[PDB]
């Protein structure tokens, strides 16, 4: 016999499956590209606090501020835990995926092979523009700092 | 091991943070990336990483891991 | 998320990495039961070519049949010791699927699972008849080389 | 580049067959396994690879690609 049927059914629950995940993931796309750049914009408003409001108020608040700049680092810190394991399974993905690419071009499946390069294309795209918007930000705001000293 | 309680610093001012080199695990085995990396100018030959500890220790073998994945970046001496 | 989903994030980049090294692992060890099969067919294949060719032995050939069954024992006790440790590999594959499916439930994959419980009874079946099929292909070599006395 | 007309054999009759190595295509930049291995016994410290032409050639370079993805295996000299 042929195990085409199996194999079809099988990609069928998984197709299924992957649209619901596919609807899910352009939702929680939304959702994390809308809390990289709150992070972001938070890292750089606070960089802004710290450089350009410094002796203009006077003492009670400037002691304010210095504790808020301590406090909100750490919280900062405690926030930004959670986006060293972003790299290391960013990491795995990439190589799981050039992994998938190299085995469907070795297996031969013409399908499963632009699938899988199309998923390692597709992944390092989305990762590498959140990360386009950070550097962005980044890149202005070294801007900013480069035109303010000069 | 007394790598993890000192601390390492280099005469390069452009040199990464080296920190991460005094850990006691190692990390993934083929990743992309080594856990330190130092980028050589054209007339530069020798780059210096000098551990310091808290207290004197009678040393005995000092254990250099390269980047399994490249071998090439392995340092020749 | 949570401590627990923390620490199922974990798990899913510990088993992402080690399913990665399974799956390099499994693919090993289908590609050497397929060497496995195919090196006692092709063994087989020139045994039986040499058979059709009776008649007009000669030297060269006789002598070429004489290396056959000299490499042919050595083949025999190779055969068995590799299959004993493909069987030993294909256990700890099996054990380190056993963890990845543990996490994976711990999760909450339900699709994934579905799936895998129907490529577990597939590939049950197809090893089953398989590995039926290259014992029976070894045992009726040793056969053959016992009755080549008469 | 006239290696692919040769034949290439080697004196350790062990060895497997390395006629992969003349292809004229490099294999692939970080491909997963070595288009010829040779394991070495332990007494055995020189490998031997002998290149036949079928007629004379002007011989100028010599171009010896090792496994790029695990370089450890590269020979010493």
């Amino acid at each position: 016999l042929s195990s085409e049927a199996l194999m079809r059914r099988a990609v069928s629950l998984v197709t299924d499956s992957t649209s619901t995940f596919l609807s899910q993931t352009t939702y929680a796309l939304i959702e994390a590209i809308t809390e990289y750049t709150k992070a972001v914009y938070t890292l750089t408003s606070l960089y802004r606090q710290y450089t350009s409001l410094l002796g203009k108020m006077n003492s009670e608040e400037e002691d304010e501020v210095w504790q808020v700049i301590i406090g909100a680092r750490a919280e900062m810190t405690s926030k930004h835990q959670e986006y060293l394991k972003l790299e290391t399974t960013w990491m795995t993905a990439v190589g799981l995926s050039e992994m998938a690419a190299e085995a469907a071009y070795q297996t031969g499946a013409d399908q499963a092979s632009i699938t899988a390069r199309n998923h390692i294309q597709l992944v390092k795209l989305q990762v590498e523009e959140v990360h386009q918007l950070s550097r962005k930000a980044e890149t202005k705001l070294a801007e900013a700092q480069i035109e303010e000293l000069r | 091991n007394f790598a993890p309680l000192g601390t390492i610093t280099s005469s390069s001012p452009t040199a990464q943070p080296a920190e991460v080199l005094l850990q006691a695990t190692p990390p993934h085995r083929r990743a992309r990336s080594a856990a330190w990396s130092y980028i050589f100018l054209p007339e530069e030959a020798w780059c210096d990483l000098t551990i310091h500890l808290p207290a004197a220790v009678l040393l005995k073998e000092i254990h250099i891991q390269p980047h399994l994945a490249s071998l090439a970046t392995c340092p020749s001496s």
